[PDB]
């Protein structure tokens, strides 16, 4: 049943039916950051002896900067995705403003009408009391 | 020289736990339930990779959040959640996901990879 309970949680109904139809994954974006999250040892890498005089480790320190490159350019559209996201969530949730806005008026003409259709039997009853 | 999508292979062998802690403390960072789905995503598949059962019902759980908020990564979510969901043993939930998975990108190599070995683990526990 404990593994019942956590069935639970983590259901996911209607959703699955809607999925909407170079893109950089969710899982790339994962591989790329892990090498530039063990900088744990010291996003911005070292700079200060890039003068002296090596030719390789010159360019095995360039290696660090070219995959860090990657990782900010990685970690950059990964930021621009979420932005489009909450972008659709505005529109998904600015056109569900006016759909409920024009409930509003469905309902305020609606209401409109009773109020209107309560004026003429509040007047025919000044009408029959013209009489006992 | 890593592709777009994790084989199951990959989500088997587990992070030192240093590396899980790491990307936990870079979720704390971001702020638990408002960090960014990358590095909360990030968060999960580590919890899926580890071999805890827990930390890995949390992973499904991550991604699964995930999967709610990010209707462009839903299509990728199906992917980890059919691991996850298969790496937890929930194997009925891995052949809905990956089902739902495999109509969207059919032809997907992977995807039809998962697809097929989540079924023997069905029939397998049919015997």
């Amino acid at each position: 049943d404990n593994k019942t309970c956590f069935r639970m949680l983590t259901y996911i109904s209607d959703d699955l039916l809607n999925e909407i139809p170079k893109e950089t994954s969710l899982f790339q974006g994962f591989k790329s950051y892990l090498p530039i999250a063990e900088l744990a040892i010291e996003g911005v890498e070292t700079a200060a002896i890039s003068s002296s005089y090596s030719p390789s480790a010159l360019k095995s320190f360039s290696q660090t900067l070219v995959n860090s490159l990657e990782f900010l350019n990685i970690q950059k559209n990964s930021t621009l995705s979420e932005i489009r996201d909450i972008e659709v969530e505005v529109e998904n949730l600015r056109q569900k403003k006016e759909k409920l806005l024009g409930k509003i008026a469905n309902i305020e003409q609606n209401q409109l009408l009773l109020e209107d259709n309560l004026k003429q039997i509040d007047d025919r009853l000044d009408f029959l009391e013209e009489y006992g | 020289k890593v592709d777009f999508w994790p084989t199951l292979k990959d989500a088997y062998e587990p992070l030192y736990p240093q590396q899980l802690e790491i990307l936990r403390q870079q979720v704390v960072s971001e702020g638990g339930p408002t960090a960014t789905i990358q590095s909360r995503f990030n968060y999960a598949w580590g919890l899926i990779k580890s071999t805890d059962v827990n930390d890995e019902r949390l992973g499904v759980k991550i991604l699964t959040d995930i999967y709610k908020e990010a209707e462009s990564r839903r299509r990728e979510c199906l992917y980890y959640l059919t691991i996850g969901c298969y790496k937890l043993g929930e194997y009925s939930m891995a052949k809905r996901y990956v089902d739902t998975l495999f109509e969207h990108e059919r032809n997907n190599k992977q995807v039809g990879a998962l697809k097929s070995m989540v079924e023997d683990k069905i029939q397998k526990e049919t015997l």
